[PDB]
């Protein structure tokens, strides 16, 4: 068919774009890291803990990931990486021995739909799996080496969701409190701090049934342990508060966009600012007070977006990426700012930066503390991308 | 290595690494480009950066006053949403030129799907 | 190559002459191996004239 | 030698680059205004000190500035068909495409019909009015695109609303072309009783 | 002025349509530095040079002979049959790789006096795709480890030596089988020491002593042993061991 | 070829068939 | 003997022409389609009455700048769609389905070039591609898995260019510029195990790839037949034809005349020569003759453009009553010949892009 023919032509195109992007990359990026992994990982996140060796530009950072394979055993993996804190040190910058590796492997079941570390102790993590039970692990107790027997030990795993799903959020203030979303259209809660030796499987402490559709995103307010919200395919998001009697009636509600929405992100600095993307090539934000009026909308993306995050150390920076194989950076301080015609033809003033250096679609992008100017990103092609923009754009 | 010069330090003459492109796709793209210029005239009339829109009228609208209007329409059928214009500004809008940066969002795929293809093309997986 | 990471060395084993190869320098994963064929200079241009080297100075 | 063969050698690289320009001018790989040597672009500094709670009341400022309303209850009176057989009219509703569905669904309704004579030019008879209720709804237009109308004796289309939340039509007189399978045409005027 | 050269055999010259404008990308460079920088990066498929003009600016261009046009993704995908290639519909085991391309951008300031006069790779890992040495076929990362393809003794060698045995006429078949088993025992293990020589004795009788009964070639095999005892590779108690193993 | 007309040689080289445009590309044949 | 030229067409590319192929894999009443490979073009035609020939769909290798050498008609049992494999100097096999108008089976791995193509008489999914690197590899196209390879350590020390299947597909003769005559028995107990296992393979089953086998020990070999290059040998039932540049065609059988072909041991070295259908004016190799479907009629072209024709009946080289048909218009170089699935239509192809159809005068 012509669609097959055009896709084959498209295969040539993406190779060309990567080649062209590679050609211009050094003059626009201050760092270029690339690594390919044996089996694709759906999501990735930085360990908050970091250490910088003395007299050594390369900084010790640790990343955690899952495993997605065709038919083999999947594993939960933690990998370390070294990145030059000082760029003045010119084996391009460091030794020829390499600056990236993997240290931790534990048998994983299915693929990691979503996994994060609980903030009060990053050692303990929870993982969304194709199975109904949400698995919980701590790499300290479990061996770093993979166990070839195939057995896994999801100690203190979480029950309460009937099926798998997407959406995970630990309470930033309450230890052991996390909200999980599922295809069951229900949001389940657990209290890990209160978990006894009940059998390493914890039933949902509280179950919410607000959204009519498959709830796919749910997150606590970054400042309030009481405030939290959920986002589903219903194109309608609803704000919730703890202990608020029935678990199906939200405190507030609003339809984010005209298409499905599965991405929510509060501003860590500004309490009121809450960023909301959408599948309709559109990203927006709302106010804790002004729910009826959209503050602003962003539509530079050429496809669905479902991953959004606020830049650390930078309240004015928000980023999002999706199936368009593009990553868009936006300046809140530049919303509507007058720009030369050579800028408007390039993009809106609020649009901070656009990155497209990956042949495959990227399913996750994550920055880390202590390094506000680098972003790790995971594409379908098993590629791990870390890059630093030029300081010139932000002076 | 501190004295590491640019990336050019590789070799003098080595066998070619074989080109990824192909011929039969090249001709199809050219003819697709050729038939694209037959209507949009980017190369001939737009100088590779512009597209020509010739105006046609579908309906004639007359109000209570003398502000009789026409609904201008353009042949590519992927053009901007159809707008009402009056009789006075007929006959010079019969040739409208719009830059590529000014094209609407949906027109990106209407003119050519190959401009952007959603490679999965369907929900194989999340 | 004229500047190889490996070199040839004849050896005597149990009354049998053999030739082995050893790493002229320490070598990491995935290297390409080279050694000097050690023909005449004119012969070297005749067959192995490719040197694949950029001059840093 | 012949430049035709010389051009032939360079034709493919140029043809490739011409298409590459076209797509990037539509779907760029990077922001040219971020180029170091293109520094005149985006010359303004990033004033990160600019607050963002100001966007809250500024949004209200534009909203009461941009308050919208619609007439109320479409009406239209018939006028003779012009051509060198009765006529029917249809109304359609267009909806946005969701994640699972491949193409944006559209729903149609048979709004009504009228017994137009066989190409009545002038002095045909002694008029009839088509009554439309408040079928259009801004809340519905939140979930679906704007509606449109169909005319068949023979196909013609005319859309009521735009995504700018502003009505396209008004109570003046109308005369739309009528295409089959200048030329056939039907006339009328719009009312709001 | 734009100069196109084909070994100077055939050449065409054109005149620029407005200055500081890209003929292909149609970018108003507004800087000849931004122009020349645009030329190399955007039009990498070609080469470019500055040759100066009576006005001051003239550019000559030609094809990149060593243009790097090739597929950049997983090499194993290219050689799959069409349809199976460019699948991207499931996880694919692929060899690890890492490259480093930017340690620090130089960020040197623009300067034409130096730029016109001048005009006038930290990889790591198994990058390229490897092939089956035995059959000249592409490998897959799945079996990239166990693939020694090499051992003590190739099969065809076993065939050739057996055939060469039959050529001998003075040897009765009772003896002929003896060294066939014994030799095939040898390069199977590749013993090299006298101690191994003895250890091979009880080893060979242990594995094939029943087959000796089956072939009923024992007496020839004792004599074959005695030769080694004449060659000092066998002791008397070693001979006793064979008798016990046989019986 | 003797007339180095313009940059139009690109517009001469590509549409060699199928109604070559501008009617003047024949000069730089 | 009862033949005359009735048609002649010439390709416009003027490139040297190569192996011809007539779709004998047809059904009764099907259009009589034949194919031919040029330098880089591939062309198909169907013979018609009155001497007309209707040009059919023709393609060109506009990407690989190489001279195609061999081709073989192909058929798919699953879709009932016929195909035709091709090969050339680059040693790459392409199989185009006319129903698909395209080739979607890509097979590489041979060293230098391919100089012979032929299918198994029974299984259409097995093919031998004789190569320039002296290699004899087998492919299971239906499973796309490689099958055992022949030659190797004790194979031909020179390039093989001519090989043939027997009628039942049990022994395969091989001859090359070394003038060696090596054959291998398919029926060897080991092989059909692999052939069965060749049809039983899944790439996702395990990391271990399929194990094609290797052979180095032909059931017989010799070189005494010709003192010059040999390029044309065929399985005349239990008898073996053989043609060299020395302007002679000789048929022969292994060992003594009473010795069974299938009883011959690899150690055998005796020869029984019973063929003298000699010719002339063709002292150069890379010429291939043609056979009728029923193995009853032999026709060979000539460099000077004539024909050398004999039947496979009781007519024997005892007298060799030749039939030297000749067309005056064709004299440059008759590169190949091809019969139909009958003895009625003969198509002779000249090197200079020109073909010359001869129809039976019966």
């Amino acid at each position: 068919k012509e669609a097959a023919f055009d896709d084959a032509v498209e295969e040539r195109v993406i190779n060309e774009e990567y080649k062209i992007w590679k050609k211009n990359t050094p003059f626009l990026y201050d760092l270029v890291m690339t690594h390919a992994l044996e089996w694709p990982s759906l999501t990735a996140q930085w360990l908050p803990d970091v250490t910088r060796p003395e007299g050594k530009d390369f900084s010790i950072h640790r990343l955690v990931l899952g495993t997605h394979t065709s038919d083999e055993q999947n594993h939960l993996v933690i990998a370390s990486v070294q990145l030059p804190n000082d760029d003045a040190q010119f084996g391009g910058f460091g030794s020829v021995s390499g600056k990236i590796e993997i240290e931790i492997k534990i048998n994983h079941e299915g693929e990691v739909n979503r996994a994060r570390y609980m903030p009060q102790n990053p050692c303990i993590i929870a993982t969304k799996t194709p199975s109904s039970d949400v698995l919980v692990f701590d790499y300290t107790k479990h061996p770093s080496k993979p166990d070839p027997s195939g057995e896994c030990n999801p100690d203190l795993r979480l029950r309460g969701h009937q099926k798998e799903g997407y959406g995970l959020s630990w309470n930033p203030n309450l230890s052991g409190h996390l909200l999980s979303a599922s295809d069951d259209h229900t949001i389940c809660l657990w209290d890990i701090s209160a978990v006894p030796k009940e059998g390493k499987v914890v039933d949902a402490k509280t179950i919410f049934t607000g959204h009519t559709a498959v709830v796919e995103d749910v997150s606590w307010h970054l400042l309030h342990e009481s405030l939290f919200g959920s986002v589903a395919d219903d194109q309608k998001l609803m704000i919730w508060d703890t202990r608020s009697n029935n678990t199906s009636k939200p405190s507030h509600s609003v339809d984010a966009h005209t298409a499905e929405v599965n991405c929510l992100s509060f501003n860590p600095y500004s309490e009121f600012i809450l960023a909301t993307g959408s599948a309709d090539k559109t990203v927006a934000l709302w106010d804790l007070r002004n729910l009826k009026l959209k503050l602003h909308s962003f539509e530079s993306h050429k496809d669905e977006i479902f991953q959004v995050q606020w830049s650390p150390h930078n309240e004015t920076i928000l980023a999002s990426s999706g199936t368009d194989r593009r990553l868009n950076v936006w300046d809140l301080s530049k919303i509507g700012e007058e720009q030369s015609p050579e800028d408007a033809e390039d993009g809106p003033p609020e649009l901070l930066f656009i990155h497209g250096g990956h042949t495959a679609k990227i399913s996750d992008f994550s920055w880390n503390p202590n390094e506000p100017w680098v972003i790790c990103s995971v594409s379908e092609d098993n590629i791990m991308q870390v890059w630093q923009m030029a300081e010139n754009i932000y002076n | 290595n501190k004295r590491r010069k640019l990336k050019n330090k590789r070799r003098r003459s080595l066998p070619r690494p074989h080109d990824f492109f192909d011929a039969q796709t090249l001709d199809a793209i050219r003819h697709r480009a050729i038939c694209f210029n037959l209507s949009a005239h980017i190369e001939s009339l737009g100088k590779g950066h512009s597209v020509v829109f010739h105006s046609t009228v579908i309906a004639k609208r007359k109000e209570d006053s003398g502000k009789i209007k026409l609904l201008l329409h353009w042949m590519p059928e992927d053009i901007l949403p159809d707008v009402w214009v009056n009789e006075s500004e007929r006959h010079q809008l019969k040739t409208k030129v719009v830059h590529l940066s000014k094209l609407p969002k949906d027109t990106a795929l209407l003119l050519d799907p190959n401009i952007y293809r959603t490679m999965p093309q369907k929900r194989l997986k999340r | 190559s004229v500047n190889p990471n490996c070199y040839a060395k004849v050896m005597m084993v149990n009354g049998d002459h053999r030739i082995g190869i050893f790493a002229k320098r320490a070598i990491q994963t995935g290297e390409e191996l080279f050694f000097d064929y050690r023909y005449s200079q004119a012969d070297a241009l005749k067959y192995v004239g490719i040197e694949r080297e950029m001059e840093i100075p | 030698a012949d430049h035709e063969l010389f051009l032939q050698a360079f034709e493919k690289p140029t043809q490739i680059y011409r298409f590459l320009r076209t797509r990037n001018l539509i779907a760029p790989i990077f922001l040219h205004r971020t180029l170091t040597y293109m520094s005149h672009r985006n010359s303004r500094t990033n004033i990160k000190r600019k607050t963002f709670k100001v966007d809250d009341m500024l949004s209200k400022v534009e909203k009461m500035k941009g308050e919208q309303e619609s007439h109320s209850h479409l009406q239209l009176t018939f006028t003779g068909f012009f051509h060198k057989v009765t006529l029917e009219v249809l109304l359609v509703k267009v909806c946005h495409k969701k994640r699972k569905d491949v193409s944006c669904p559209i729903r149609q309704v048979p709004t009504g019909k009228k017994q137009v004579p066989l190409n009545p030019d002038l002095n045909q008879t002694k008029p009839s009015l088509a009554v439309s209720s408040n079928e259009f709804e801004p809340s519905n237009s939140h979930m679906v695109k704007s509606y449109s109308l169909l005319f068949r004796v023979f196909v013609a289309q005319m859309t009521v609303f735009d995504k700018n939340r502003r009505l396209q039509l008004l109570d003046g007189e109308y005369e739309v072309a009528m295409q089959e399978m200048q030329g056939p045409t039907l006339q009328f005027t719009l009312r709001w009783t | 002025f734009y100069q196109f050269l084909y070994n100077n055999n055939t050449r065409q010259q054109t005149e620029a349509r407005d200055d500081l404008h890209c003929p292909w990308c149609t970018l108003n460079c507004r800087k000849l530095y931004s122009l020349l920088k645009h030329l190399k990066l955007c039009h990498s498929r070609f080469i470019f040079n500055y040759v100066y003009h009576p006005k001051g600016a003239r550019i000559d261009v030609s094809i990149n002979e060593c243009y790097d046009g090739s597929y950049a993704g997983n090499p194993q995908d290219i050689h799959r049959q069409p349809g199976f290639a460019f699948s991207r519909n499931g996880p694919v085991k692929r060899t690890p790789i890492t490259h480093i391309l930017v340690c620090r951008p130089k960020r040197t300031k623009a300067s034409m006096s130096e730029f016109l006069e001048s005009e006038d790779t930290y990889s790591s890992g198994h990058n390229r795709l490897y092939f089956h040495s035995d059959t000249c076929l592409p490998l897959r990362p799945q079996e990239m480890e166990v693939d020694s393809e090499d051992e003590k003794d190739p099969e065809w060698l076993r065939e050739k030596t057996i055939t060469q045995i039959e050529e001998f006429s003075d040897v009765n078949e009772g003896e002929k089988e003896v060294m066939k088993l014994w030799n095939l025992h040898v390069m199977k293990h590749g013993f090299i020491a006298d101690n191994q020589m003895n250890h091979a004795c009880m080893l060979f009788v242990e594995n094939y002593g029943q087959k000796i009964i089956k072939k009923n070639l024992c007496r020839n095999f004792m004599l074959h042993l005695v030769s080694m005892h004449d060659f000092n590779l066998i002791s008397i108690m070693s001979i006793d061991k064979a008798v016990t193993k046989l019986r | 070829p003797p007339p180095a007309t313009q940059i139009s040689d690109l517009s001469k080289r590509k549409p060699k068939t199928e109604d070559f445009l501008t009617f003047l590309c024949l000069r730089g044949s | 003997y009862s033949f005359k030229c009735v048609n002649s067409l010439k390709e416009d590319h003027n490139q040297p022409l190569f192996g011809v192929q007539f779709n004998w894999h047809s059904k009764e009443g099907d259009p009589l389609v034949f194919a031919t490979v040029g330098s880089n073009r591939v062309t198909l035609y169907e013979c018609h009455s009155q001497g007309e020939i209707r040009l059919l769909q023709s393609y060109v290798d506009a990407d690989a700048d190489e001279n195609f050498y061999t081709c073989a008609w192909t058929y798919d049992s699953n879709t009932s769609h016929p195909l035709l494999a091709v090969a050339g100097s680059r040693g790459i096999i392409r199989i185009i389905n006319p129903i698909t108008m395209q080739c979607i089976k890509h097979y590489v791995g041979h060293g230098n070039a391919i100089n012979e193509l032929k299918f198994h008489p029974r299984d259409p999914n097995l093919l031998l591609s004789v190569s320039k690197d002296h290699a004899l590899r087998l492919w299971n196209i239906q499973t796309d898995t490689l099958v055992a390879i022949f030659g190797g350590v004790e194979g031909h020390r020179d390039e093989v260019l001519s090989a043939d299947y027997d009628l039942l597909g049990e022994k395969i003769m091989s001859c090359g510029m070394d003038h060696s005559l090596k054959l291998w028995r398919i029926n060897s107990k080991r092989m059909m195990n692999a052939i069965k296992e060749s049809y039983d393979y899944n790439p996702n089953k395990t990391n271990r790839p399929f194990i094609s086998q290797k052979i180095h020990f032909p059931d017989f070999s010799t070189r005494d037949i010709h003192r010059n290059y040999v390029d044309c040998v065929r399985w005349l039932g239990d008898l073996i034809l053989s043609k060299s540049c020395e302007n002679a065609i000789v048929c022969w059988k292994p060992g003594k005349m009473e010795d069974d072909i299938d009883k011959i041991k690899p150690s055998e070295s005796n020869v029984t020569i019973l063929g003298r259908f000699d010719y002339s004016q063709c002292d150069i190799w890379y010429m291939r003759f043609s056979m009728d479907f029923w193995q009853k009629m032999l026709a060979l072209g000539n460099q000077v453009g004539k024909l050398y024709v004999w039947d496979l009946e009781v007519e024997d080289p005892h007298k060799a009553k030749c039939t030297t048909l000749t067309h005056h218009k064709c004299g440059a170089a008759i590169r190949q010949t091809s019969f139909s699935r009958d003895s009625s239509i003969l198509i002779a192809v000249c090197d200079d892009a020109s073909i010359w159809r001869w129809d039976r005068l019966r």
